[PDB]
């Protein structure tokens, strides 16, 4: 019984570490994409204001 | 999604304003004489009053 629980713990832990590593990579790519688009928004806003 | 919507709206606004500026520049060359005309008019009034 102790050997079975340990095997379960190993599976869960493996899944967890694998997911966390791949999630951090997505979050970083996402934030970068948002900042790039936000910067484009900011340039357009400044040009519109000057024209007005 | 929010950012996409905002950029689209701003682009539409920018085109509209560009059309309005092109109509206004056909009138402006002669501005180099404003401060001088105001002071001239003020001076004429001061003389009369």
């Amino acid at each position: 019984m102790v050997e079975m629980i340990e095997s379960q713990t190993l599976l869960l832990t493996y899944l967890t570490i694998k997911m966390q590593k791949n999630l951090f990579r997505l979050e970083e790519k996402a934030e970068r994409n948002l900042l790039l688009v936000n910067d484009q928004k900011d340039q357009l806003q400044e040009t519109i204001h000057m024209m007005k | 999604q929010l950012l996409i919507k905002q950029i689209r709206d701003m682009r539409s606004e920018h085109v509209a304003l560009q059309n309005q500026q092109k109509l206004a520049e056909k009138v402006d060359r002669k501005i180099s004489d404003k401060d001088e005309n105001i002071q001239k008019t003020r001076c004429m009034w001061n003389t009369i009053m």
